RNA sequence: GAAACUGCGAAUGGCUCAUUAAAUCAGUUAUCGUUUAUUUGAUAGUCAUGGUAUAACUGUGGUAAUUCUAGA
C-alpha cells in the first residue's frame, strides 16, 4: 500500500567538507509526513554510514502530499559531524546538549551592570560592607 | 568457517571448472570468461550468436492445449548467479527446472515443465478462476478476490523463482506462488478503467 | 603539563607531537558499521566503491581506472591477483598521501580476502610499508601514522594464524624498526605486535620469547 | 562617511556577479588585495555561488581554517579574498585548478586547469620603472612587483610568469597581428587579434580588433589584453573561445 | 532597507463604467463560463489588450527586421503552446483575430466540463474546489489554469480523491458508520 | 582563566533632510598639485640579551551622590 522510497540527485562528494551532499526526494503515497530520523536510518543503512553522521533537513511535502523533498547530508564519520555540523543541528540529533543561558536581555542589562562595574571589586564590596557598618 | 573462506572456496571451484572448461575447449580465455561474467552483469550487446545458428535444421514441433485464446507465457529460466553462487532457483528439488507459464483467456494459468528439448512441454499444473470471484461491492477499491473472474490477459515470472504474478482485465494483479499456484497476494490497481496491459 | 582542562572553542591548535601521544592503533578498541564489514559481495570490492566515492586524488584515479578495468570479482581478484598487487605497490611507491589512506584501505581489506594465500605478497608488503613509515618521518602526518599502523593490525587481525604459527620471523620483519630510534615508531609496532602476542599459543610464546632474549643479547648496545 | 565603509548593499554589487537581491540586503565587501574593486570575486562568492561546495559563512570559514587553497600556492585565510581576472585556483582535496577568466555573457568563468597550466600563470606589465640603487623592474596588471626584467620589454605587455618561482618566464610584445583579451568594456571576453592602435597624444587610445568571424570593435588599451600569437594562446581557452552570436 | 519585491495590479477597469452591450456580454460569458467576477474578465481582457497591443507594434515594425522576427516568433510559440493560437492561423493576423472567448475556453473549467467530468461548468469548479481531479500529476484547485495540450490530455481525476483514487469522504463513511451501527443494533 | 596592562576597533552601520538655488547632484575630467592605518607584491651584512616603572592585587581613607577617588 504506502511504501516509503527514498531517492537522491545530484550527488557530489565534498572532500573538503568530508562529506555528499544531495537533494533528497521522497514518495510516502498512502503516507504522510515520514520522520527525519527513519530517513536517517535507511539513508545510514543505504550508504553503509552512520545516522549520526548522517544528516537530513530542509523538507517540504508538495501540494496534496504523497511526496516530499529536501536536503540531506552524510559526512565520513562521526568525527566529521561533531567537527562540522551546526549545533543546533546536533542538539537536534542529540548529539550535542542545549545550552542554557541567561535571555539576551538578561544578558546585555549583566553586561551594562558590569561594564559599570570597575576592576575587580572585592575591595569595593569590603569598602561599602564597612560603610555600611558605620 | 568463515563466509570469506566459503566465498573463496567456491571461487575456487568456480575457476577449477573454468581451467577444466578452457582444457576441453583445447581439446587468457578464462579471464575473457570472467570478463563475460562482468558484462552480463552489466554490458553492452556482447552475446554474438548470430552466424553459429544452424536454422534449416531447427526441430519444430506445435503442441495444440486443450484452453483457448491463450494470452501470454513466461518463461523461468534459473542461471547460477556471479556475486553469490548457489542458483538463482529457490528449492533444492528445482535444481534448474525449466519452467513455463501460460495464462490464456479462458481464465488459467498453467505451469509446464521444459526441461528438455527433445520431449514436450509437460502440463506440471494448472489454476482457473471463474464467476465465482466475482466480486460483491462492485465499486470500491477493494479488488481483493483471491482468484480471477474476467479475462486475464499477462503473466510474469519473478526472477527469483519463487512467485508469479499475473494481470488481466479485472483491473487486479494477482500474485501466486509457483508450485501450488495458490494466491499469495492479490493488489487491486483501485481504477475503473486501470486493466492490466503487460508486464515487465 | 598536558591540556587537562578543556576550552570551550570547537577548535584547538594540536600539534603534532600532541596528536602522536594521543594516537593509539586497535580497531577493536575501537569499533564501527564498517562498509567491508557491512555489505558482503566483496570486502576488497566494498571498499573500493567506497574509497571511488570519497578520495579524489589524481594517483588514486589513475589507479582506479586500471583496476576498475581489471577486477570486478572474487574470481578476478583469485585470476588477477599479482598484477593488482603490482598496481597497488607501484602507486605506494608513488608516495601520495591522498591516495596513501585509500590504497592502505584496499591493502586491508585485499589481504582479509586473500588471506591464507597473501604472505608470498605479504612479506615484501610489510618491507615497502615500513618504507612508507619512514617517509612518514620524513612527512609530519599523524593520520597517516594511524591508517599503517591501522592496516598492519588490520593484516594482523586477517593473517594471525600463519603468523602464529611463523611468529618469530614477523617479529624479525619489524625488528629494524622495533629497533629504530623513534619512540613512538616503537610504541606503536609494539602495540600491533602485542595484539599478535596475546594471541600467540604457549608452544611459540616459549619459543619466540627466548629467541627475543637471544636476539637482546645480540644488540644489547640498544635500548629503544 | 567620516572615513571608509565596511558595508556594502545587496543592489551596490557589480552586476556582473550575478548574485541575487532576495537572500541578502548584503553583498561581502570584498577586503583590499591585488585587483581593484568591481572586477574582483570574494572566495565564498566564487565557492557558494558557482562551486556550490559550501552554503554558510561558517562552513566556507572552517574551510579556510583547514587550509585548502592556495591561490598562485599561496593560501589565504580570508574569505572576502578579491580574486581577480586570470587567477590560478588550486584544489588539493579535489586535485583539480582553476583559471579565473572572463565570461562570454560578461561574468567571470571558472576554468578547470592542469597542474602544469596552473604552475605558471600570465600577467599585462602595466608599468616599468626604475627604483633605487638604479633598479629596474616592473609593476603588473595584478600587482606583481617584479625586479630586473628583460629590457624590450615595456609597458602594457604580456607577460607568463611561473607561480612556483614567481618567475619570469617569458613575454609578448605589443604588435599588430596579436591574439588578445578584452577584459573591461561592453565588449569584454570577445577575444580577438588586434587590427591596430589609433593613438591619442595623452589621450584615451583606441584599438582596433578583428576577431575570427572578421568582426571588427574597438576597445581602449586598458581593456586590450595580449593572449598570444595568431592560433597560438599560452593558455588553454574555455568553450566558444570568447565569441560572441546571437 | 531592502529588495523591492516587484508586484502588479493583473487588471484594469473599463472606460464607461456602464454599457449594456457590454454588461449583456459579461453576463452571457459568466453564466456561460460559470464564471463569477467583473474582475476575472479585466484581467483577461487586459491580458488581451496587452497582448495584441503588442501585436499591432510589430506588425507597425518593419518585415524581416530580426527583432520582429523573433518576438514575432516568441509570441506565436507561446500562444500555441498554451494552446490559443492554431498551428494553421500561425500568422500575426491570427494572432490580432485571437479571442477573450477562445481564453475562456482553454481556462480548465471550460476545458474539464468540454471533457464531460462534470454535468456543469459551474459542477466542474465545484469539483475543482473539491480538489478532485489532477493536472499530469499534480493537484489543482484553480479553474483558471489555461491549460497545454499535453496537459489537456492529462487531465484526470485525483488518486486522493474518492472518486478517481482513495476512499470515500467522511459523509458516505460516517453513513456507513451509522447504518453498520443501527444495522448491528 | 576573573581582573588588569598591551593590541585594534569603536571615524561603518542605523535615523533625518533642518540647511543649501551652479552650491550639491549628474555626466565628463584631471591632479606632472595631495596623503593613505590596512591588503597584496617586492624591499635592509655597512649581548649568553641594561634599566625605569605602574595597573591589576594587598592595606588606610573621603562623600549625599556618579563608570568619583586620595594616600601608601
Amino acid at each position: 500500500s504506502d511504501a516509503v522510497t527514498i531517492r537522491t540527485r545530484k550527488v557530489i562528494s565534498n572532500p573538503l567538507l568530508a562529506r555528499k551532499q544531495f537533494v533528497v526526494d521522497v514518495l510516502h503515497p498512502n503516507r504522510a509526513n515520514v520522520s527525519k530520523d527513519e530517513l536517517r536510518e535507511k539513508l545510514a543503512e543505504v550508504y553503509k554510514a552512520e545516522k549520526d553522521a548522517v544528516s537530513v533537513f530542509g523538507f517540504r511535502t508538495q501540494f496534496g502530499g504523497g511526496k516530499s523533498v529536501g536536503f540531506g547530508l552524510v559526512y565520513n564519520s562521526v568525527a566529521e559531524a561533531k567537527k562540522f555540523e551546526p549545533t543546533y543541528r546536533l542538539v537536534r540529533y542529540g548529539l550535542a546538549e542545549k545550552v542554557e543561558k541567561a535571555s539576551r536581555q538578561q544578558r546585555k542589562q549583566k553586561k551594562n551592570r558590569d561594564k559599570k562595574i570597575f576592576g575587580t571589586g572585592k575591595r569595593l564590596a569590603k569598602k561599602v560592607a564597612r560603610r555600611n557598618a558605620d | 568457517e568463515n563466509p570469506a573462506d566459503k566465498r573463496r572456496r567456491l571461487a575456487k571451484q568456480y575457476l577449477e571448472n573454468l581451467k577444466s572448461e578452457a582444457n576441453d575447449i583445447l581439446t587468457d580465455i578464462i579471464a575473457s570468461r570472467l570478463k563475460e561474467d562482468v558484462a552480463e552483469q552489466q554490458g553492452r550487446v556482447f552475446r554474438y550468436f548470430g552466424d553459429k545458428l544452424l536454422i534449416s535444421e531447427a526441430k519444430q514441433s506445435f503442441t495444440r492445449v486443450g484452453e483457448n485464446n491463450l494470452t501470454c507465457i513466461s518463461c523461468f529460466q534459473p542461471v547460477l548467479n556471479k556475486y553469490t553462487f548457489e542458483e538463482s532457483s529457490n528449492g533444492d528439488k528445482n535444481k534448474g527446472r525449466l519452467f513455463a507459464y501460460t495464462v490464456s483467456k479462458d481464465l488459467q494459468l498453467t505451469k509446464y515443465d521444459i526441461t528438455d528439448f527433445s520431449k514436450r512441454p509437460k502440463k506440471l499444473k494448472y489454476a482457473k478462476g471463474g464467476a465465482k470471484y466475482i466480486p460483491t461491492s462492485k465499486h470500491e477499491y477493494e479488488n481483493t478476490t483471491e482468484g480471477h473472474y474476467d479475462e486475464i490477459l499477462t503473466v510474469a515470472a519473478s526472477p527469483d523463482g519463487k512467485y508469479v504474478v499475473t494481470g488481466g482485465r479485472d483491473r487486479k494483479l494477482i500474485v501466486w506462488s509457483t508450485e501450488s499456484l495458490s494466491p499469495v497476494k492479490v493488489i487491486p490497481t483501485k481504477d475503473r478503467r486501470g486493466e492490466v496491459l503487460s508486464l515487465a | 603539563q598536558r591540556q587537562t582542562t578543556k576550552s570551550s572553542k570547537r577548535y584547538r591548535y594540536s600539534s603534532f607531537k600532541a596528536r602522536i601521544d594521543d594516537l593509539k592503533i586497535e580497531p577493536a578498541r575501537n569499533l564501527e558499521k564498517r562498509v567491508h564489514d557491512y555489505v558482503e559481495s566483496s570486502h576488497f570490492l566494498a571498499s573500493f566503491d567506497q574509497w571511488k566515492e570519497i578520495n579524489l586524488s589524481a594517483k588514486f584515479t589513475e589507479f582506479a581506472a586500471e583496476i576498475e578495468h581489471d577486477v570486478q570479482t572474487l574470481p578476478q581478484i583469485l585470476y588477477h591477483d599479482k598484477k593488482i598487487f603490482n598496481s597497488l605497490v607501484s602507486f605506494i611507491n608513488f608516495h601520495d598521501e591522498f591516495s596513501l589512506q585509500p590504497l592502505l584501505d584496499l591493502l586491508a581489506q585485499f589481504c582479509h580476502d586473500l588471506g591464507p594465500d597473501f604472505l608470498k605478497f605479504y612479506e615484501e608488503a610489510i618491507k615497502t610499508l615500513i618504507n612508507l613509515l619512514d617517509a612518514a618521518i620524513e612527512f609530519e602526518s599523524s593520520n597517516v601514522f594511524e591508517w599503517g599502523f591501522n592496516c598492519l593490525a588490520y593484516i594482523f587481525k586477517y593473517l594471525s594464524k600463519f603468523l602464529v604459527k611463523k611468529l618469530v620471523l614477523t617479529c624479525d620483519l619489524l625488528i629494524p624498526l622495533l629497533s629504530h630510534s623513534k619512540e613512538y615508531l616503537s610504541r606503536f609496532s609494539a602495540e600491533a605486535l602485542s595484539f599478535l602476542v596475546r594471541k600467540c599459543p604457549v608452544s611459540n610464546l616459549r619459543e619466540f620469547v627466548r629467541s627475543v632474549f637471544e636476539k637482546l643479547e645480540g644488540d644489547d648496545e640498544q635500548t629503544n | 562617511a567620516r572615513g571608509p565603509k565596511k558595508h556594502l548593499k545587496r543592489l551596490a554589487a557589480p552586476h556582473h556577479w550575478l548574485l541575487d537581491k532576495l537572500s541578502g540586503c548584503y553583498a561581502p565587501r570584498p577586503s583590499a588585495g591585488p585587483h581593484k574593486l568591481r572586477e574582483s570575486l570574494p572566495l565564498i562568492v566564487f565557492l557558494r555561488n558557482r562551486l556550490k561546495y559550501a552554503l554558510n559563512g561558517r562552513e566556507v570559514k572552517a574551510i579556510l581554517m583547514q587550509r585548502h587553497v592556495k591561490v598562485d600556492g599561496k593560501v589565504r585565510t580570508d574569505t572576502t579574498y578579491p580574486a581577480g581576472f586570470m587567477d590560478v585556483i588550486t584544489l588539493d582535496a579535489t586535485n583539480e585548478n582553476f583559471r579565473l577568466v572572463y565570461d562570454v555573457k560578461g561574468r567571470f568563468a571558472v576554468h578547470r586547469i592542469t597542474d602544469e597550466e596552473a604552475s605558471y600563470k600570465l600577467g599585462k606589465v602595466k608599468k616599468v620603472q626604475l627604483g633605487k640603487k638604479g633598479v629596474p623592474y616592473v609593476v603588473t596588471h595584478d600587482g606583481r612587483t617584479i625586479r630586473y626584467p628583460d629590457p624590450n620589454i615595456k609597458v602594457n605587455d604580456t607577460v607568463k610568469i611561473d607561480l612556483a618561482s614567481g618567475k619570469i618566464t617569458d613575454f609578448i610584445k605589443f604588435d599588430a597581428g596579436k591574439l588578445v583579451y578584452v577584459t573591461g568594456g561592453r565588449n569584454l571576453g570577445r577575444i580577438g587579434t588586434i587590427v591596430h592602435k589609433e593613438r591619442h597624444d595623452g589621450g584615451f587610445d583606441l584599438v582596433h580588433i578583428k576577431d575570427s568571424l572578421d568582426n571588427t570593435f574597438v576597445t581602449r588599451l586598458n581593456n586590450v589584453f595580449v593572449i598570444g600569437e595568431q592560433g597560438k594562446p599560452y593558455i588553454s581557452l574555455p568553450k566558444g573561445k570568447g565569441i560572441k552570436l546571437s | 532597507p531592502r529588495a523591492p519585491r516587484t508586484y502588479s495590479k493583473t487588471y484594469s477597469t473599463p472606460k464607461r463604467p456602464y454599457e449594456s452591450s457590454r454588461l449583456d456580454a459579461e453576463l452571457k460569458l459568466a453564466g456561460e463560463f460559470g464564471l463569477k467576477n467583473k474582475k476575472e474578465i479585466y484581467r483577461i481582457s487586459f491580458q488581451l489588450s496587452k497582448i495584441r497591443r503588442a501585436a499591432r507594434d510589430l506588425l507597425t515594425r518593419d518585415e524581416k527586421d530580426p527583432k520582429r522576427l523573433f518576438e514575432g516568433n516568441a509570441l506565436i510559440r507561446r500562444l500555441v503552446r498554451v494552446g490559443v493560437l492554431s498551428e494553421d492561423k500561425k500568422k500575426l493576423d491570427y494572432v490580432l483575430a485571437l479571442k477573450v472567448e477562445d481564453f475562456l475556453e482553454r481556462r480548465l473549467q471550460t476545458q474539464v466540463y468540454k471533457l464531460g467530468l462534470a454535468k456543469s461548468v459551474h459542477h466542474a469548479r465545484v469539483l475543482i474546489t473539491q480538489r478532485h481531479i489532477a493536472v499530469g500529476k499534480q493537484i489543482v484547485n484553480i479553474p483558471s489554469f489555461m491549460v497545454r495540450l499535453d496537459s489537456e490530455k492529462h487531465i484526470d481525476f485525483a488518486p486522493t480523491s474518492p472518486f478517481g483514487g482513495a476512499r470515500p469522504g467522511r459523509v458516505a463513511r460516517r453513513n456507513a458508520a451509522r447504518k453498520a451501527e443501527a444495522s448491528g443494533e
